[PDB]
DNA sequence: CTGGAGAATCCCGGTGCCGAGGCCGCTCAATTGGTCGTAGACAGCTCTAGCACCGCTTAAACGCACGTACGCGCTGTCCCCCGCGTTTTAACCGCCAAGGGGATTACTCCCTAGTCTCCAGGCACGTGTCAGA
DNA sequence: TCTGACACGTGCCTGGAGACTAGGGAGTAATCCCCTTGGCGGTTAAAACGCGGGGGACAGCGCGTACGTGCGTTTAAGCGGTGCTAGAGCTGTCTACGACCAATTGAGCGGCCTCGGCACCGGGATTCTCCAG
């Protein structure tokens, strides 16, 4: 069998581009990226985990780690796509 | 799942088992997977986009080291949380100065 | 009627081919064999991979690319268009490592 | 032998990462630097390999070696 | 309540101490105001990420760590502070 | 000892507390509304601002001595910003 | 006071008995060995998740030293400190 | 067990730290003790330069300017410790 | 001074080399509500310092007149590392095989964190000279 | 020159230390396997040596220039001097929240494939440029 972190990334590219190929390297770039962007930000929670004393990691650590480690524009969709996709969520259990 | 219902296209499930499985600390965020999903999937579908219609300027519809790297560093935020990373099959930039210039 | 260039044109290949096209150009298996020799001081009976070795070629090229953009760096701020010992190791000095 | 360094190909795959000049003093002493960096990751990679009780190193040890030493690449899982 | 132009609180005689402390001569008052302005981006980053960390911590008045991990955030963790 | 000493043997904080204290509290005003008269933060803040001049004048002084002068242009610490990633 | 103080200055006080220091340089040394220590801990722990291995002990620790500092210091390190287990696990 | 080690350095306390520090839940068997006892090692190293460098002027103290002195003479960990400044 | 042959450089275009694409039952991970399991703020406030409280001369910064004291450009200067070019020598590309420990599955011996009891060095507070300002 | 906070000791801990108390992960045996050892053949990756050409940074020399020094000042701060409480940590707890499982259900997993994907020709079209005018 086959395992990567790209296949989502490729159905969200055909959500955008339906007709588009993807090369291997890619999805290892992809998977290998998601995997590093995860290990970063959940280290950035980590730390501020220590840093408002907390024994417990709820989204407000990694919504702020968030907002530390992006400035401007990945903010705007940061809090935008991120915030409002909680909103969309949230509601309910 | 869920992660339909969290209104994701990414699993919302597979996330939480990187969240528990991770080890980085009694519960993980509660709408941080949503969260950094939706970010991520954002990011994504602009870099996809870059190397998509960027490829494809040159009839081509995967994704070559060029058009790697040139899609990574083209936007200037991603390329600042990713000042310090080594982009495997990238090669170069269109960073040619006049003083690169022979 | 010899087919001989102008001084930069092969420097313009280098830019346009070379900086346009950005694959991978020495041969990987006599590297994975230098691998093997550097590493017969380690242990004895190591087994490899191709994409390590790959890797080692990806991370070859793409630290020259970091240590020739800063090189030039150090060059051209000291109004220099060439590369030097003093800014190939200043040019890794003042990342902050040293 | 470390002359499987090929210099003249070395001088291509600095062309191909966009090496606009070399003078002749940056030969010697880049195999100084590669020779330092080099044997960072093949060190560590041993450390690696002592502390556990394999015989095949992969890439992703050197993705783990250059997650130590700031240079981290994708593109081969990890 | 109302504070108007205190960036000459860093002084110059404080520069003429620390940049004339480098060795360099001829340090021009026409790149003060610059070096200044490196210490206005630097000092507004670390106050940055500090107010965001104290603003998690919901304090009114910020203590010192709070500065200390702000530094820490861009690794100039410095010594005598904690 | 004028260089050396006068120049290089203090390493205690030169400014005087409330003005700077209130550069700290106007700048922290205009970010968010509040660094305030703090006794030992704004004293953190001072030293931290005047050992990041140490580093920057540091480097920014290597570049000025391998580069044949003993004077500045701002590109020198316009180059140090970059290489740390500061700009 | 909370920091490092009662061990650096009890062997400071093995050393010299009649001493007068401040608690600002202790505090120095406080961010120092917390500064390291964190640094050689997280060092361990990714050290064990690279490898895929569960366990952290001073095999972790004497590899993660030697990633971090190796040389001749390490060698006195691995001695007094692998010996000195070694005393611990006869002595107690 | 850290006089009990034979040890100048508390194993429980920095082993406190480290479980605290929150890495995983599998503690060594003799990880906080090799551990406390490398930097029982190098804490001895940097305070003999503590005692000599505070009888540099008939004194029992080292300061920041002593500190300087030290860490600016210092190779291994000044090597080490790269963007830390001591106040 | 400009301006094309000509070698480096694309553009579809077909065709499958074979990889981007080709596809469904199931299973391993997994959804939902109660119990079991559980961590941080809750409003009010205490005493160090938070915010509001204040006068003068000398504290260190600000400013005036010597005065000094440093980079930077034009042009030469002779500097020197580079590249064409076929050929240079094993290495390259493509071909492979077959069991061995690598990779994987199974056996085996192991398996120390949590709570409480034991306990003793250690923290804030208080004296006092030689260390301290 | 002038003198007072940690050495030292005392309330008052409070965290190290250890014994039950159930508890689980790496070394290793065992089976297929990617390649190690050994074999194969044709094609080539790349670059010493010789010829060929321009090219790199940097000083001689001249212009030059500016903040520091010296001297003097100067109001906010130094230094001395206010007041009720701002707020940090604490106060007890409510107020409130969360994993595993009873129970299991759904898209990747497992299992295999596919047919055209885009690499390689096919032929043609760019292109810009360095040696010609």
């Amino acid at each position: 069998r086959k395992e990567s972190y790209a296949i989502y990334v490729y159905k969200v590219l055909k959500q955008v581009h339906p007709d588009t190929g993807i090369s291997s390297k890619a999805m290892s770039i992809m998977n290998s990226f998601v995997n590093d962007v995860f290990e970063r930000i959940a280290g950035e929670a980590s730390r501020l985990a220590h840093y408002n004393k907390r024994s417990t990691i709820t989204s407000r650590e990694i919504q702020t780690a968030v907002r530390l480690l992006l400035p401007g524009e990945l903010a705007k969709h940061a809090v935008s796509e991120g915030t409002k996709a909680v909103t969309k969520y949230t509601s309910a259990k | 799942t869920r992660s339909s219902r969290a209104g994701l296209q990414f699993p919302v499930g597979r996330v939480h088992r990187l969240l528990r499985k991770g080890n980085y600390a009694e519960r993980v965020g509660a709408g941080a997977p949503v969260y950094l999903a939706a970010v991520l999937e954002y990011l994504t579908a602009e870099i996809l986009e870059l190397a998509g219609n960027a490829a494809r300027d040159n009839k081509k519809t995967r994704i070559i080291p060029r058009h790697l790297q040139l899609a990574v560093r083209n936007d200037e935020e991603l390329n600042k949380l990713l000042g310090r990373v080594t982009i495997a099959q990238g090669g170069v930039l269109p960073n040619i100065q006049s003083v690169l210039l022979p | 009627k010899p087919h001989r260039y102008r001084p930069g044109t092969v420097a313009l290949r280098e830019i346009r081919r070379y900086q346009k096209s950005t694959e991978l150009l020495i041969r990987k298996l006599p590297f994975q064999r230098l691998v093997r020799e550097i590493a017969q001081d380690f242990k004895t009976d190591l087994r490899f991979q191709s994409s390590a070795v790959m890797a080692l070629q990806e991370a070859s090229e793409a630290y020259l690319v970091a240590l020739f953009e800063d090189t030039n760096l150090c060059a051209i701020h000291a109004k220099r268009v060439t590369i030097m010992p003093k800014d190939i190791q200043l040019a890794r000095r003042i990342r902050g490592e040293r | 032998n470390i002359q499987g360094i090929t210099k003249p190909a070395i001088r291509r795959l600095a062309r191909r990462g966009g090496v606009k000049r070399i003078s002749g003093l940056i030969y010697e002493e880049t195999r100084g630097v590669l020779k330092v960096f080099l044997e960072n990751v093949i060190r560590d990679a041993v450390t690696y390999t002592e502390h556990a009780k394999r015989k095949t190193v992969t890439a992703m040890d050197v993705v783990y070696a250059l997650k130590r030493q700031g240079r981290t690449l994708y593109g081969f899982g990890g």
